[PDB]
RNA sequence: UGGUUCGUGGAGCCAUGGGGGAAUCUGGGCGGACCACCGCCUAAGGCUAAGUACUCCGGGUGACCGAUAGCGCACCAGUAC
RNA sequence: GAGCUAGCCCUGGCCAGGGUGAAGCUGGGGUGAGACCCAGUGGAGGCCCGAACCGGUGGGGGAUGCAAACCCCUCGGAUGA
RNA sequence: GAAUGCCGGCAUGAGUAACGAUAAAGAGGGUGAGAAUCCCUCUCGCCGUAAGCCCAAGGGUUCCUACGCAAUGGUCGUCAGCGUAGGGUUAGGCGGGACCUAAGGUGAAGCCGAAAGGCGUAGCCGAAGGGCAGCCGGUUAAUAUUCCGGCCCUUCCCGCAGGUGCGAUGGGGGGACGCUCUAGGCUAGGGGGACCGGAGCCAUGGACGAGCCCGGCCAGAAGCGCAGGGUGGGAGGUAGGCAAAUCCGCCUCCCAACAAGCUCUGCGUGGUGGGGAAGCCCGGGUGACAACCCCCCGAAGCCAGGGAGCCAAGAAAAGCCUCUAAGCACAACCUGCGGGAACCCGUACCGCAAACCGACACAGGUGGGCGGGUGCAAGAGCACUCAGGCGCGCGGGAGAACCCUCGCCAAGGAACUCUGCAAGUUGGCCCCGUAACUUCGGGAGAAGGGGUGCUCCCUGGGGUGAUGAGCCCCGGGGAGCCGCAGUGAACAGGCUCUGGCGACUGUUUACCAAAAACACAGCUCUCUGCGAACUCGUAAGAGGAGGUAUAGGGAGCGACGCUUGCCCGGUGCCGGAAGGUCAAGGGGAGGGGUGCAAGCCCCGAACCGAAGCCCCGGUGAACGGCGGCCGUAACUAUAACGGUCCUAAGGUAGCGAAAUUCCUUGUCGGGUAAGUUCCGACCUGCACGAAAAGCGUAACGACCGGAGCGCUGUCUCGGCGAGGGACCCGGUGAAAUUGAACUGGCCGUGAAGAUGCGGCCUACCCGUGGCAGGACGAAAAGACCCCGUGGAGCUUUACUGCAGCC
RNA sequence: UGGGAGAGGGUGGUGGAAUUCCCGGAGUAGCGGUGAAAUGCGCAGAUACCGGGAGGAACGCCGAUGGCGAAGGCAGCCAC
RNA sequence: CCGAGGGUAGGGCCCGUGACUGGGGCGAAGUCGUAACAAGGUAGCUGUACCGGAAGGUGCGGCUGGAU
RNA sequence: GCGGGGUGGAGCAGCCUGGUAGCUCGUCGGGCUCAUAACCCGAAGGUCGUCGGUUCAAAUCCGGCCCCCGCAACCA
């Protein structure tokens, strides 16, 4: 439930912040955090390989459990729900009856003080994790492994979810957050429910300063540069593109498909994404 | 105004120093050249 | 594809990155596509002085210089700066 | 060669004083319950005025300079990209 | 003899400019061969959030003392950061190392690359971060938390005593963290005292006073006191913390809880050790048995890992504590006490500058700490001033033009000019009051106005203390006094109306552009299913991201409001298992060379044969494009209407002589005495138009227009005055330039603009202050133009390759 | 106090019919549409037929000249 | 002291006028088409939305003041 | 300066490739209609801007001249 401000500055006009309602605990679990190594968009050569990155707030990484089949049968309680600066979704702290503590990403509606569990026999209930084959067709689901035991890769962002459309041999059919229809192996785990913090996309940054806080440095247009820099560089006064719109490196950027043609997973993608 | 030489003993020793030269193929030829020419000092003076 | 005088040329020979893939003398390579005949040679292991090149070094000698010349330096110079 | 300069990374430091008075909270009023209104509290902000600090708007001077970019007056930012 | 030749030497400009901040000097006395310049004294001025003091970096003897003055010092020099010599830097506790980790670097394992080399886990290195035990005074010509004195503390070794399951590079706890705001109590620091100590002073009209002037503390172990921080206790179960575990985590039970206890830190006290002014007398002696007390103000510092709120969600590792494992429990560890042991490097001096970076003793640049007092609303602002430090390493005169910086000016008041450029004006605080418009915040310090000193009397509330006195903090009312003037000096907005552009705060061409340019939140298209797309790399490997479509890349547009029309024929991209074309390869009709022959050898048609291209579609917030001629209404004029040609389709809404309009100062209206600009309209828009967005928009702007009020030396139109120069004298003494020069005017001539040729005219020889018309004056082998089968950046449906991709 | 009828309203759930699209099968020269046609779709295999899947919207028969609500209006079925 | 009024500054209401612009009423015999009255040749009317020289057209929902 | 145009009354074919003037509208006569238009049936009208040349022959090919739109006019 996004929060607004009164127009007492030019930027507070439109700025919106998250309500942080679900958050019940405001400093992380010391045994589950390690330093995030900020890159600036630079690789081991020292070179910028992703432009316009750097200078954001300092962060601690929170170790998330993306393989809940680690602890089949052992139930856990939802101890708290916390802010996580490294993802859009919120996270939940779990106190296993084992004594072990872990983070998962928090699904929508998950309430503190409830039990969650993982395994083939687990109840179809928000926060539980099962191999896809044991989840009923029609169930909305998140944090989905793409291959068995390799880790949750799909539907992790705030508010996202995938839905089960049917089964076919060792595989189930998923509708991904993007709209694509894909076969995913039945032994892949998935947590039932959708990811929470769905109001996330309604946040209005409001000023250039907030982009900077997030580590996003200013993005300069191709049209604003010179020919040595970019296909759209140069021109006396303003210029339209004067060629098919390109990236800094020369390839076309309105419509050119870039998925590799002979990729083996093509055999598992039924229908390309919607919209 | 602020000029370009801003001395720094750590900076000098780590950049032009003896051990910096020996670590690199091009650094070694510098020493080899400066010896062949008979330079009284192969490497910049810095008090460390 | 490289080497050769050979820049695709009638293009052999020597070498070899890729594919196919033998034989032991009645075996195999060469003589400028290729074939016959007539000859030369014995691949896919390796070593080998001398005659040849150079001059940091030492000596000998100049129709070589003689301090703006001769080495950048005749002198505390690869120095001062 | 990044001891100048541009960006990023790690780790420290700095920003006199004054002004404006958001949300929230409290009390009062209001209503079926509300919205909401008033007062007090509160102390938000690429908010306001202005030093340090960072700048370099206009003019004057300087022009074999004090200076291979400086000096004087004036002016911009000053809790933030 | 010439090459703007090379190297060196010496001229000219010239006794010329200059002598490096306009904070400022004068005299007396010394020294010496020599004194504006060295030393001393008195007077004067300058800094005082420094121009004073303490660190760090960098510098590297420049520090102290003696003896010197050739050169260095912009003059001088007896002086010096200069020459010569001798001396000088003292640590278990300060800083760094024998401790830890950050980025990063390196790198047993491992991976990759023609060679060289590139990666890379652990580990190791790496600091201004973590951790860790010394405070006060004295002493030297020069070092001092280092030497000395006093009082304290740490680690290592060995020993004794008491205690304990001891033991780790392994497990766990802790270390351990942001921004803004902020409580209580303290300390640093400061103000005052009619109290305490002090050499003295009484002037020039008055004062022997409850007078003046000076000072009135610093450190400290245990204990104690005040203020804080940190922390629940016991028990049963236990499958997790990669072995074990009595620890930690999880569940249950009892008790505790805004406490208390235990523990830790700050502050106060504290045995003890220190310090101690003015003034006088010669750094010292006295003062002095110095006194060392009370009240107030009071931190941004301390208690601290305190409290609250917020979102952008805020290092690691060691020391330390706990758990145990091998092992060992004659051990070993913990605690107390004792003796012993305790290494290496730095330490001088400069340090906003004459010792660092700028070729210079250069008006520039250089990070951290302390930075006193009074008054002005506050303050690190401003004026003066303490401690302390300076007068800036040429001076002395003169009193011209002209230049710079500064002050004033009759009447007028923008008439100046491209432009009010510049300079006036306004100016702080308190109160009154405040418009269009608006996104309801604002616009707003709108505008405009009143007040402001001093004296006496009355009174209201707060802090400390005690509730009172005292001190300090906010005030309220009444009556008076003086001046031209009361923020009496210094610091401190001119305002209003109306357009264009850009929403806004920001950003930029270091050193001629700060803007309307870039960025920006926001909108749209498009790519990407994760070993993602994309980017860097030959690769390995990285980034993307320890992210996962509410995400990540690319592109355009640029808050917000209302909107964004028509064309898919060409180019692009997307879809299309057909068809056409199509390389290597497959296939081998049919030939060919050679041989006696088996054979060996070469060419080779039909036919099968990818991507690409062709072909069929789609697609505009993809590249892009959005007509011509003729006629027509009952005054005229103009055409709602019609005809026909062409196109893929013929520009919609909105706007329009515009940052776009050529003709153009279009035409009309407004403003003005007068308006090529401005504003409002009209529409034949040379040549607006809808995300290279269209039309608007409150607020914002050192942006660019136009107008008005205020006020002025901008101007009519100039005058006077000040200081620094210019001028004169003493000292030191450049520069570009320069074929040589004995270097005049006119009218002609001349390669067409003559001091130099002709004719005439004029003119004794040589300087100094000035002015710039000429010497086609100086500077820079024109940066425009052309030429060179000269070069370089950039573009593309120029050519030809290559990466990459298929 | 005891009873009744009802598409009165709000929430969560859920059922079948049909249209469209996608995959498989089978199959050939047209389908569609109109007053008649043309555009359009179809040998790149359409229409018509069968099996499978996805998705949205509206609830046939009951149904009435019916019922409920203050009006606007309210119709598959179930529970609250 | 108050005080007619004068002056400086800023507001509010009314009237008059203004390049140009918007639609409106009216005017014997203009141009364009034919929306409505008959099922007016697409039943009409309607609130709203979008489009078009013009009357109007179309969408969504509503009314009968609808013919048969 | 370079480019393309001028043909029945209107707007366009024919020009390149010499002999053949064509399309829609309009106009004139008739028809339907009470009447007009729409609609149906017939018909007329151009010697191709002009002058000159090549040719057996010129709208056509080549030269002037008259005219009409269009593009250009840059470096200082
Ligand atoms: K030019
Ligand atoms: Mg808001
Ligand atoms: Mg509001
Ligand atoms: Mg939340
Ligand atoms: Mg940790
Ligand atoms: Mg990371
Ligand atoms: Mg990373
Ligand atoms: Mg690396
Ligand atoms: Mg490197
Ligand atoms: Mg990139
Ligand atoms: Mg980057
Ligand atoms: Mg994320
Ligand atoms: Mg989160
Ligand atoms: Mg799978
Ligand atoms: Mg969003
Ligand atoms: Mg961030
Ligand atoms: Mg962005
Ligand atoms: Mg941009
Ligand atoms: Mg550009
Ligand atoms: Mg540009
Ligand atoms: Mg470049
Ligand atoms: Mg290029
Ligand atoms: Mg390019
Ligand atoms: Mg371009
Ligand atoms: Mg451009
Ligand atoms: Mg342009
Ligand atoms: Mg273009
Ligand atoms: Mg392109
Ligand atoms: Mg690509
Ligand atoms: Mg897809
Ligand atoms: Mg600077
Ligand atoms: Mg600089
Ligand atoms: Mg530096
Ligand atoms: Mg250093
Ligand atoms: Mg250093
Ligand atoms: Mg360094
Ligand atoms: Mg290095
Ligand atoms: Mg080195
Ligand atoms: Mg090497
Ligand atoms: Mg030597
Ligand atoms: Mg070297
Ligand atoms: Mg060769
Ligand atoms: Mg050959
Ligand atoms: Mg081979
Ligand atoms: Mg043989
Ligand atoms: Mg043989
Ligand atoms: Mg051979
Ligand atoms: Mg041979
Ligand atoms: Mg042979
Ligand atoms: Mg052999
Ligand atoms: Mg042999
Ligand atoms: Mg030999
Ligand atoms: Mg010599
Ligand atoms: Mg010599
Ligand atoms: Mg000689
Ligand atoms: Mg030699
Ligand atoms: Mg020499
Ligand atoms: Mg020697
Ligand atoms: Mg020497
Ligand atoms: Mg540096
Ligand atoms: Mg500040
Ligand atoms: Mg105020
Ligand atoms: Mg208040
Ligand atoms: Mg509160
Ligand atoms: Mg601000
Ligand atoms: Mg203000
Ligand atoms: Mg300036
Ligand atoms: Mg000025
Ligand atoms: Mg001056
Ligand atoms: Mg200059
Ligand atoms: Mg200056
Ligand atoms: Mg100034
Ligand atoms: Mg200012
Ligand atoms: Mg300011
Ligand atoms: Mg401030
Ligand atoms: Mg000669
Ligand atoms: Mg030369
Ligand atoms: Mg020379
Ligand atoms: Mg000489
Ligand atoms: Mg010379
Ligand atoms: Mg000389
Ligand atoms: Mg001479
Ligand atoms: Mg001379
Ligand atoms: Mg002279
Ligand atoms: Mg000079
Ligand atoms: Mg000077
Ligand atoms: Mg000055
Ligand atoms: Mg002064
Ligand atoms: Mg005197
Ligand atoms: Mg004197
Ligand atoms: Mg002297
Ligand atoms: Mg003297
Ligand atoms: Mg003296
Ligand atoms: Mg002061
Ligand atoms: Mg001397
Ligand atoms: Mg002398
Ligand atoms: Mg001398
Ligand atoms: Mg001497
Ligand atoms: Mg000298
Ligand atoms: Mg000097
Ligand atoms: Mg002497
Ligand atoms: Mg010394
Ligand atoms: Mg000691
Ligand atoms: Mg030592
Ligand atoms: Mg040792
Ligand atoms: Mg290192
Ligand atoms: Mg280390
Ligand atoms: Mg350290
Ligand atoms: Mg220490
Ligand atoms: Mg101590
Ligand atoms: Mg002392
Ligand atoms: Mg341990
Ligand atoms: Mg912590
Ligand atoms: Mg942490
Ligand atoms: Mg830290
Ligand atoms: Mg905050
Ligand atoms: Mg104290
Ligand atoms: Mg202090
Ligand atoms: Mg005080
Ligand atoms: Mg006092
Ligand atoms: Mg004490
Ligand atoms: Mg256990
Ligand atoms: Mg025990
Ligand atoms: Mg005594
Ligand atoms: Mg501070
Ligand atoms: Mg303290
Ligand atoms: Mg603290
Ligand atoms: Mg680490
Ligand atoms: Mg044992
Ligand atoms: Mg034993
Ligand atoms: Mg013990
Ligand atoms: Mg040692
Ligand atoms: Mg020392
Ligand atoms: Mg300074
Ligand atoms: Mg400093
Ligand atoms: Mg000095
Ligand atoms: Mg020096
Ligand atoms: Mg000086
Ligand atoms: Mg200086
Ligand atoms: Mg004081
Ligand atoms: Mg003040
Ligand atoms: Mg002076
Ligand atoms: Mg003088
Ligand atoms: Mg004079
Ligand atoms: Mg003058
Ligand atoms: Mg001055
Ligand atoms: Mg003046
Ligand atoms: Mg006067
Ligand atoms: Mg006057
Ligand atoms: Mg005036
Ligand atoms: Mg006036
Ligand atoms: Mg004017
Ligand atoms: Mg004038
Ligand atoms: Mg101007
Ligand atoms: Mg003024
Ligand atoms: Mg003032
Ligand atoms: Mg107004
Ligand atoms: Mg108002
Ligand atoms: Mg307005
Ligand atoms: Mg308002
Ligand atoms: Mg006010
Ligand atoms: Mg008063
Ligand atoms: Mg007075
Ligand atoms: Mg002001
Ligand atoms: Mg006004
Ligand atoms: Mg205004
Ligand atoms: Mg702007
Ligand atoms: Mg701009
Ligand atoms: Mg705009
Ligand atoms: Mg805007
Ligand atoms: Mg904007
Ligand atoms: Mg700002
Ligand atoms: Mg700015
Ligand atoms: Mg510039
Ligand atoms: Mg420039
Ligand atoms: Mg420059
Ligand atoms: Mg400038
Ligand atoms: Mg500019
Ligand atoms: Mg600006
Ligand atoms: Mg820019
Ligand atoms: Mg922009
Ligand atoms: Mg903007
Ligand atoms: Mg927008
Ligand atoms: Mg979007
Ligand atoms: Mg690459
Ligand atoms: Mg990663
Ligand atoms: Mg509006
Ligand atoms: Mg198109
Ligand atoms: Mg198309
Ligand atoms: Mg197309
Ligand atoms: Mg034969
Ligand atoms: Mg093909
Ligand atoms: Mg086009
Ligand atoms: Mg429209
Ligand atoms: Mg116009
Ligand atoms: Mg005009
Ligand atoms: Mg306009
Ligand atoms: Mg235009
Ligand atoms: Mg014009
Ligand atoms: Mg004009
Ligand atoms: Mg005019
Ligand atoms: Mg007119
Ligand atoms: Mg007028
Ligand atoms: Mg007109
Ligand atoms: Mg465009
Ligand atoms: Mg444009
Ligand atoms: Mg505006
Ligand atoms: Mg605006
Ligand atoms: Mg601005
Ligand atoms: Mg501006
Ligand atoms: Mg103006
Ligand atoms: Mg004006
Ligand atoms: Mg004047
Ligand atoms: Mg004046
Ligand atoms: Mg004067
Ligand atoms: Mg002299
Ligand atoms: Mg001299
Ligand atoms: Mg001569
Ligand atoms: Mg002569
Ligand atoms: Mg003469
Ligand atoms: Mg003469
Ligand atoms: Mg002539
Ligand atoms: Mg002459
Ligand atoms: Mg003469
Ligand atoms: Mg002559
Ligand atoms: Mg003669
Ligand atoms: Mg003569
Ligand atoms: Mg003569
Ligand atoms: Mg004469
Ligand atoms: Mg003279
Ligand atoms: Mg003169
Ligand atoms: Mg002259
Ligand atoms: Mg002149
Ligand atoms: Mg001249
Ligand atoms: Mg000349
Ligand atoms: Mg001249
Ligand atoms: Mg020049
Ligand atoms: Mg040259
Ligand atoms: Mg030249
Ligand atoms: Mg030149
Ligand atoms: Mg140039
Ligand atoms: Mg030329
Ligand atoms: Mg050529
Ligand atoms: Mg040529
Ligand atoms: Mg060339
Ligand atoms: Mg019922
Ligand atoms: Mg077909
Ligand atoms: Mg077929
Ligand atoms: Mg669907
Ligand atoms: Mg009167
Ligand atoms: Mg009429
Ligand atoms: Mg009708
Ligand atoms: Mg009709
Ligand atoms: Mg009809
Ligand atoms: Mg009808
Ligand atoms: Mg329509
Ligand atoms: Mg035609
Ligand atoms: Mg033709
Ligand atoms: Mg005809
Ligand atoms: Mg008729
Ligand atoms: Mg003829
Ligand atoms: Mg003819
Ligand atoms: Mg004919
Ligand atoms: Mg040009
Ligand atoms: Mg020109
Ligand atoms: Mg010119």
């Amino acid at each position: 439930a996004v929060k607004k401000f009164k127009p007492y500055t030019p930027s507070r006009r439109f700025m919106t912040v998250a309500d942080f309602s679900e958050i019940t605990k405001t400093e992380p679990e010391k045994s589950l955090v390690k330093p995030l190594k900020k890159t600036g968009g630079r690789n081991n050569q020292g070179r910028i390989t992703v432009r316009f990155r750097g200078g954001g707030h300092k962060r601690l990484y929170r170790i998330i459990d993306f393989k809940r089949w680690d602890k089949v049968g052992i139930p856990a309680k939802v101890a708290a729900i916390e802010y996580d600066p490294n993802r859009s979704a919120r996270i939940a702290l779990l106190h296993y009856v084992d004594g072990e503590k872990r983070y998962i990403i928090a699904p929508d509606g998950l309430q503190v003080g409830q039990q969650v569990v993982a395994g083939p026999d687990a109840p179809i209930q928000v926060g539980n994790a099962l191999p896809l084959r044991f989840i009923p067709v029609g169930t909305v689901v998140h944090a989905v492994e793409l291959e068995p035991k390799k880790g949750a890769k799909l539907a992790r962002a705030a508010g996202t979810s995938a839905q089960i459309q049917g089964r076919e041999g060792d595989y189930v059919i998923l509708r991904l957050p993007s709209g694509e229809l894909r076969k995913v192996h039945g032994e892949c785990y998935a947590t039932v429910g959708a990811v929470g913090n769905a109001d996330h996309k309604n946040i209005v940054l409001g000023k250039a300063g907030r982009s900077r806080w997030l580590g996003r440095r200013p993005h300069v247009r191709g049209a604003a540069m010179n020919p040595v820099d970019h296909p759209h560089g140069g021109g006396e006064g303003r210029a339209p593109r004067g060629r098919p719109p390109a990236s800094p490196w020369g390839w076309q950027t309105k419509g050119l498909k870039t998925r590799k043609r002979r990729k083996p997973s093509s055999r598992f993608i039924i229908a390309r994404r919607k919209k | 105004m602020k000029r370009t030489w801003q001395p720094n003993r750590r900076k000098r020793a780590k950049t032009h120093g003896f051990r910096a030269r020996m670590r690199t193929p091009g650094g070694r030829k510098v020493l080899k050249r400066r010896r062949q020419k008979g330079r009284w000092r192969l490497t910049p003076a810095v008090r460390k």
